[PDB]
């Protein structure tokens, strides 16, 4: 047999969706910085 | 050209002359206690004034031509002169075969058919292949369709890649119309009216009210619900053959909820099982069988080898056979297979206008079609390579 | 007049001796073949030519699907409705006290011979 | 969301999970960290789950 012309188009479509969502989430999961951050607290925290 | 298009199935005999014949005949004989001594062959059942309590003499068991005498009488009669005239000489014949006929059975057939009727090719071919030819005819672009043979005592999920029955992913399942009917017979009589002998009348009911409930659980709930509504509404007034000839469903407006009719009619039947029987056809393991409903087997087939094929596979689903007539069959079958098929992969479940004659229509076209005078096989060639030529072609 | 059944005293179950395990299977098997059975309420020839057909290649015997993924559902067998219960002796299922009564009187232990 | 038809983790590089609904089946690739949650919820094939994408 063969491959459906629409099937490959749909696979391309949802691959594009997948990659754009990797971008969206990888940006959104690193969008804001700590108020202090680990090394500030390490510097301040005494024995 | 003109061909004795044959459909020798246990319950149906869609034999024709390639000229708009579509003639269903009983591939069986009948003995009627009422009709003293008469083995009514084929349509001679219409001669029986009272078809009550008929003893069915079946040439097929699990669909495997046996006793041969029933089928002989039938065939002869069919040809005869009264049904299809005495026309053999050149009137080549086309024959259907169970998917995996047990060689010897239809090998002996081949012999008899040739050197006992003697007339141009038999071109014996599984009904599924003929229906596949017909489908591909009306569906040129399409590639692989299931001959979903929801028939008498059979139901096959079958790969058909362009007139190529893949004898690897074919699920013969089981539990066809025959079973359904018998199961009802028991259920009906044991529940009420121990009439489980008439068969054919119960069969009337079996294809008079029975249906594929869309939501089995919900439908159940309603049917088993006191008072009116509750779907129910069958009260199939079975005929005693002294009053009427075929039974019928009483109109809902005339149904007496108390079940006590004054008319003297055999006024039983209580519904519910209406959807249960077809449900068994779909939802298995209820009766006791372990095979999976045709939807499951469909998907199973689709998941075969040719990953590119599978998409076309369900995009060409062809619910053929008898059982397919069951109301809701098409929609139910689709629903299940679709919920089982890969989302992206599109599922197309269709059903022939008459999934009973579809085979005969196909075979007729094939007869008219060329590459059938080519290919082929008859006594002419059977006179040299025994049956080897036959099996080589089929 | 009299209660008119102490004369026949059919069951008198002081010695009942339940039928179980493999016997259940027998019943199941019987029912299956009865649902697979025919007019009378050639099969030997069918079995013979089927035992001619035994092989490992794609054929009648090797075309069986097998067990289902979707598990078996309970049904009542007296009225066919979904059945929460099982009969302790024979294992057949039912949905009410009434249905158990009928089953005990007609189908429990009586057709196991 | 759907009925989970299969789970196969592939040290786990990812987990493939099959989900079924009334409109068909889809095979998902899932971040391996998510594979902890699945075991915490005791999901196994035949369960209905709502794995949230983000």
């Amino acid at each position: 047999p063969f491959y459906l012309d629409s099937l490959e188009e749909k696979r391309k479509r949802q691959r594009s969706e997948r990659l754009e969502r990797i971008f969206q989430l990888s940006e959104a999961h690193g969008a804001l910085a700590p108020v202090y951050g680990t090394e500030v607290l390490d510097f301040c925290t005494l024995p | 050209m003109t061909t004795l298009v044959l459909d020798n199935g246990a319950y149906n005999a869609k034999i024709g002359y390639s000229h708009e014949n579509v003639s269903v005949i009983p591939n069986c004989q009948f003995r009627s206690k009422t009709a003293r001594l008469k083995t009514f062959t084929a349509n001679q059942i219409d001669e029986i004034k009272d078809p009550s309590g008929l003893f069915y003499i079946l040439p097929f068991q699990k669909g495997y031509l046996v006793n041969w005498d029933v089928q002989r009488q039938v065939w002869d009669y069919l040809f005869g002169k009264e049904m299809y005239q005495v026309d053999f000489l050149d009137t080549n014949i086309i024959i259907t075969e169970p998917y995996f006929n047990f060689t010897s059975i239809q090998e002996s057939m081949n012999e008899i058919l040739f050197e006992e009727y003697q007339f141009q090719a038999v071109l014996r071919v599984n009904a599924g292949a003929l229906s596949a030819h017909r489908y591909f005819r009306d569906n040129p672009s399409e590639l692989c369709c299931i001959i979903v043979d929801s028939g008498y005592s059979f139901t096959h999920i079958v790969p058909y890649c362009r007139s190529k029955k893949k004898k690897e992913a074919i699920i013969r399942i089981n539990v066809g119309g025959k079973l359904l009917t018998n199961h009802l017979k028991e259920i009906i009589s044991y529940r009420q009216l121990h009439v489980m002998d008439e068969t054919h009348v119960i069969n009337q009911v079996k294809e008079d009210v029975c249906y594929v409930s869309q939501d089995f659980y919900r439908d159940m709930d309603i049917a088993k619900l006191k008072g009116e509504e509750n779907t129910v509404m069958i009260d199939y007034v079975l005929p005693d053959f002294s009053t009427i000839k075929k039974g019928f469903c009483k109109p809902r407006e005339e149904m007496v909820l108390s079940g006590k009719y004054k008319s003297g009619e055999q006024i039983l039947r209580l519904a519910n099982e209406r959807f249960a029987v077809p449900e068994i056809l779909f939802n298995p393991s209820d009766i006791g069988i372990q095979e999976m409903g045709i939807p499951e087997a469909i998907v199973y087939s689709i998941q075969n080898l040719p990953e590119e094929m599978q998409p076309h596979f369900f995009k060409n689903i062809v619910l053929t056979g008898g059982n397919s007539l069951f109301p809701g069959f098409r929609d139910r079958v689709y629903s299940e297979v679709r919920c089982l098929t890969p989302t992206d992969y599109d599922v197309s479940v269709v059903l022939p206008e008459n999934p009973i004659t579809y085979a005969w229509e196909g075979g007729k076209l094939i007869s008219e079609n060329d590459d059938f005078e080519d290919m082929v096989v008859t006594r002419e060639d059977y006179e040299e390579n025994g049956h080897s030529v036959c099996e080589e072609k089929f | 007049m009299v209660e008119k059944k102490t004369s026949v005293r059919s069951q008198d179950p002081g010695q009942r001796r339940v039928l179980d395990r493999a016997a259940r299977q027998r019943r199941i098997n019987r029912q299956l073949e009865a649902l697979e059975n025919d007019n009378f309420q050639n099969f030997q020839a069918l079995l013979e030519e089927q035992n001619l057909s035994v092989a490992e290649g794609p054929n009648y015997l090797t075309a069986c699907a097998g067990p289902p993924s979707r598990p078996q559902r309970p049904f009542c067998a007296v009225c066919g409705f979904p059945s929460p219960y099982t009969c302790v002796s024979c294992g057949a299922r039912y949905c009410t006290v009434r249905c158990l009564g009928t089953h005990q009187e007609t189908r429990c232990l009586k057709w196991t011979v | 969301e759907g009925e989970v038809t299969e789970l196969t983790p592939c040290t786990i590089s990812h987990v493939i999970i099959g989900l079924k609904t009334a409109k068909g089946t889809k095979q998902l690739k899932l971040d391996p960290s998510i594979f902890e949650s699945l075991q915490k919820e005791r999901v196994e094939a035949g369960d209905v789950i709502y794995i949230e994408a983000n």
